[PDB]
């Protein structure tokens, strides 16, 4: 949303 | 919707896919359970692509992850390990497609029976104009082939779902003896 | 003869 961005691993 | 487990071991330094939404902060706004977004054409994920992004991991590495917080998400996948053992679940394609049909004005009318609009949407909550019966040898059965089934969202470019039953009904009549109609196939089949 | 019921035309 603003702080928590998407898991890429 | 489909369902199934499968081994995703670390390629190298990771599998290569992103996730995103969490049971406290859905990454749709209407979906506890987790989801992957992309694949990226390097790690193991996507060479052994065995699943989807859009998908819904009901497990992974024996862990409860159906519907969790992001958190405890990429914690499974933090203590995942390198060949995790987990149990996805990809809901088949959907079936959302516009058509465009040709339908021509006849002396008794196009020849069906359609209805749609506020007042009388003809389905249980569906603005959209739904077709209920058809003639034989009809303008449309034969041109349109709209058999019993098929809903028209516009005629060309008209607001067959913008006014209410009686002005739909006033502007499909009033069509052309050769109008074309835009229909839709039931989405997400 | 019957409008909402169905638009047969």
């Amino acid at each position: 949303q603003v702080v928590p961005f998407s898991s890429s691993v | 919707m489909e369902y199934e487990e499968i081994t995703l071991e670390r390629g190298n330094s990771g599998l290569g896919f992103s996730i995103a939404g969490g049971t406290d902060n859905p990454h749709i706004g209407d979906d506890p359970s987790i989801f992957i977004t992309k694949i990226i054409p390097g790690g193991a994920a996507a060479q052994d692509g065995r699943l989807r992004v859009n998908d819904s991991i009901l497990f992974v590495n024996e862990v409860d992850v159906r519907e969790v917080t992001h958190s405890a998400a990429v914690e499974a996948l933090k203590e995942a390990g390198s060949i995790v053992r987990l149990y996805v679940m990809r809901r088949k394609p959907p079936a959302e497609k516009v058509m465009e049909i040709k339908l021509i004005k006849g002396p008794k009318g196009l020849g069906f029976s359609i209805a749609g609009g506020v007042g009388n949407q003809h389905i249980p909550g569906d603005n959209s104009i739904y077709v209920t019966k058809i003639i034989e040898g009809g303008a449309a059965h034969k041109d349109g082939r709209l058999q019993i089934g098929d809903k028209i969202l516009a005629v060309n470019s008209v607001g067959l779902e913008d006014v209410m039953h009686e002005d739909a009904v006033a502007a499909l009549k009033n069509t052309y003896d050769v109008v074309y109609l835009k229909v839709a196939k039931p989405s997400n089949a």
